[PDB]
Formats: structure tokens, C-alpha cells, sequence
């Protein structure tokens, strides 16, 4: 069976500007297991990105949180960009500071 | 601890 | 009030070389050990401070038997397949989930031994720990063989045994981090989405574990059909993060409260913007 997977994309802790944090973006629900992550940076790719060990639910569905350091500004601008089997393109979710 | 325990399905 | 879990997956991927296998331990929502067979050089290796000073016997073994364990699954994607009469050219998983729960006093509670192939039930040990839960044909035919050769009674020796036992000392060894819950930090953010309404988003951060409730009641009474809830989610150092949140007429925010209930929490919070 095949599920499409849920995307957060969000900072470890409260965002501030100029200062150190983490950016993660957590894909859950999906199967099978194998999937593209990508974090964005103004559209571009951000190369360091690490993830967690792949894991999965009760109802046997897979999540990763992939993650990489960031120091966030007024006016960059984050995205989590995620493929999937289940997915006819890749999907984009910009990061929002209040989410 | 894992277990050691080695089975065929 | 605990429990240790071990989640095994193996996936076939035919042109892309053998059957990789993935293991990670947890203790309650703590990931503590992992396996991935793909590394430069495969080991079972450590993912939390407490289980570090275990010795290199320790080590060793997990590592051989990982190893002995992917090879065993990767014989079992091939059984699997010829079961369902699939081609080698598709490519599948098995999933296992392995452990035992315990109580206070520290003696089990609960264990468990189940599965899924390509996403689906399989099989699955039951309360009893000496009778299987079949969720096919397929797995029919693994349940018999299992009772042949007395496979429930193993698990259950292990589940009884050594689970409970290893448990215990990783929960001693860890004590100050996995026996002491973290509450929530939480706060109540405002955003207006036009002149008449207004988002109203409860926030509960760095807690563990991960189990929590957040609720919104306008005058006393659950919002619940109309609740923003998302999926509770880690942050990254070992605690999680969730947020509720409500679409609400400007100026009418006082008629609304979040509800907070964690383990970490003396008593439930009532927060209001
Ligand atoms: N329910 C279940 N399904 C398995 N495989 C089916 C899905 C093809 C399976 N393989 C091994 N075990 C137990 C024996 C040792 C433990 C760790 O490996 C688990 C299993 N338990």
C-alpha cells in the first residue's frame, strides 16, 4: 500500500533574527520509504542537511526529520521541497516562523 | 538489548 | 510506565543492490541505538549519552547480530515474494516491531512481535505471547511453520527475559533524563487574517514525552470540529512540539481558552491570549 507523506517545516526553537537555531522539516504518514528532502534557502538547495534514522508508526507509516543549522533574517526566505512516489511533482512548503 | 533470535517467515 | 521497542525495516530495491536493513531502539520516546546497513561500515551504534558507556561487548554483539538479522530478512523478502508470486523486479518492505512494556515496579506488563509486508498487517504475537495473529494467506503459512518450531515460546522467553532485564538498567542508567518528564513552555500567539477575524495559535514546546493533549474552548465549551490540530512533532533534541490553533472574530479572543495536559504538568493549564 502506498500513503502520501505529511510535511512540517519549522525551527527547533523560537525563531529570532540573527541568531543560531535549527531548521526542520518532519515527513510522516508515508509509504514506502523512500523519499527526496530538501531544505530551501531563497529557492536553492541547502547542501549539510542531516536526517534522523528512519523509523515508523503504529499504523506502519514512515517519518524523518531532516534538519541542518540556520541563522535566520528579516528577509530569507526557508522551504522544505519533498518527492515522494505518491507525489506527481515535488512539494514545496515555505517555512512560517508562526507554524 | 535486541533479541537474538533468528527466524524464516 | 515504560517500555523498550526495537523497529526493524527491510527493503528490496532491485538494480540498486541487496535488500538494505534499518534497526533503531527506543526506550519510551528516547531513540537510543540505531542500525543502518548502508554506512561505510555497519554498526549498531549509539543515539543517547546513557547507553555510550556500555562495552565493547556490547557493541560487538549488537553489531553481529544486526548483521545476522539482515541477512535473515533479506531471506524473508525472498520467501515473502514467492508466498505472494511477485516478481523480482518490484520492490517490497518488511516491518518489525519488537518489545515489551512494563509497570511501575518494573515487571511486564505487555509484549509485543508484530509486522507488516509492503505496509499491511502480516503478523502479530498476541497478548498471550503463545498464539499469532494471521492477516492473510501468507502469513497463514508463516503461522504454522511458527508453531512448528515452538517460535512464540522464544519470543516469549525473550519478552519475559532479557527485555524486561535491559530495560531496567538502561532506565537506571538514564534515570535523570528518561524517569523525568519536561512540561510544555507554552504560550498563546495572535494573528490577524483580515479586519474581522483573527488566528489564535496555543503553542506547546519542549516537552517530553511526547504524549500531550491541546485543546481551545470558546465559553467553556470544545472547539473541537473547528480546532487546527497538527501532528505533535520532534524538535531535535529529544523533546517534541505541537500546536492548536482557532479562527476567531476580532476583538472576541477573551471568550476563548487553551487547554493544556501533559505528564510534566502538576496541574492542567489554562491559557488564554
Ligand atoms: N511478527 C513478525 N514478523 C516477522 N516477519 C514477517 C513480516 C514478514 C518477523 N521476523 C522476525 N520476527 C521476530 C523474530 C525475532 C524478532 C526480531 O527479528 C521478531 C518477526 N515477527
Amino acid at each position: 500500500i502506498q500513503r502520501t507523506p505529511k510535511i512540517q517545516v519549522y525551527s527547533r526553537h523560537p525563531a529570532e533574527n540573527g541568531k543560531s537555531n535549527f531548521l526542520n522539516c518532519y515527513v510522516s504518514g508515508f509509504h514506502p520509504s523512500d523519499i527526496e528532502v530538501d531544505l530551501l534557502k531563497n529557492g536553492e538547495r541547502i547542501e549539510k542537511v542531516e536526517h534522523s534514522d528512519l523509523s515508523f508508526s503504529k499504523d506502519w507509516s514512515f517519518y524523518l526529520l531532516y534538519y541542518t543549522e540556520f541563522t535566520p533574517t528579516e528577509k530569507d526566505e526557508y522551504a522544505c521541497r519533498v518527492n515522494h512516489v505518491t507525489l506527481s511533482q515535488p512539494k514545496i512548503v515555505k517555512w512560517d516562523r508562526d507554524m | 538489548v535486541t533479541t537474538d533470535i533468528q527466524v524464516k517467515v | 510506565s515504560h517500555s523498550m521497542r526495537y523497529f526493524y525495516t527491510a527493503m528490496s530495491r532491485p538494480g540498486r543492490g541487496e535488500p538494505r536493513f534499518i534497526a533503531v531502539g527506543y526506550v519510551d520516546d528516547t531513540q537510543f541505538v540505531r542500525f543502518d546497513s548502508d554506512a561505510a561500515s555497519p554498526r549498531m551504534a549509539p543515539r543517547a549519552p546513557w547507553i555510550e558507556q556500555e562495552g565493547p561487548e556490547y557493541w560487538d554483539g549488537e553489531t553481529r547480530n544486526m548483521k545476522a538479522s539482515a541477512q535473515t530478512y533479506r531471506e524473508n523478502l525472498r520467501i515473502a515474494l514467492r508466498y505472494y508470486n511477485q516478481s523480482e523486479a518490484g520492490s517490497h518492505i518488511i516491518q518489525v516491531m519488537y518489545g515489551c512494556d512494563v509497570g511501575p515496579d518494573g515487571r511486564l506488563l505487555r509484549g509485543h512481535d508484530q509486522s507488516a509486508y509492503d505496509g499491511k498487517d502480516y503478523i502479530a504475537l498476541n497478548e498471550d505471547l503463545s498464539s499469532w495473529t494471521a492477516a492473510d494467506t501468507a502469513a497463514q503459512i508463516t503461522q504454522r511453520k511458527w508453531e512448528a518450531a515452538r517460535v512464540a515460546e522464544q519470543l516469549r522467553a525473550y519478552l519475559e527475559g532479557l527485555c524486561v532485564e535491559w530495560l531496567r538498567r538502561y532506565l537506571e542508567n538514564g534515570k535523570e533524563t528518561l524517569q523525568r518528564a519536561d512540561p510544555p513552555k507554552t504560550h498563546v500567539t495572535h494573528h490577524p487574517i483580515s479586519d474581522h477575524e483573527a488566528t489564535l495559535r496555543c503553542w506547546a514546546l519542549g516537552f517530553y514525552p511526547a504524549e500531550i493533549t491541546l485543546t481551545w474552548q470558546r465559553d467553556g465549551e470544545d472547539q473541537t470540529q473547528d480546532t487546527e490540530l497538527v501532528e505533535t512533532r520532534p524538535a531535535g533534541d529529544r523533546t517534541f512540539q505541537k500546536w492548536a490553533a482557532v479562527v476567531v472574530p476580532s476583538g472576541e479572543e477573551q471568550r476563548y481558552t487553551c487547554h493544556v495536559q501533559h505528564e510534566g504538568l502538576p496541574k492542567p493549564l489554562t491559557l488564554r491570549w
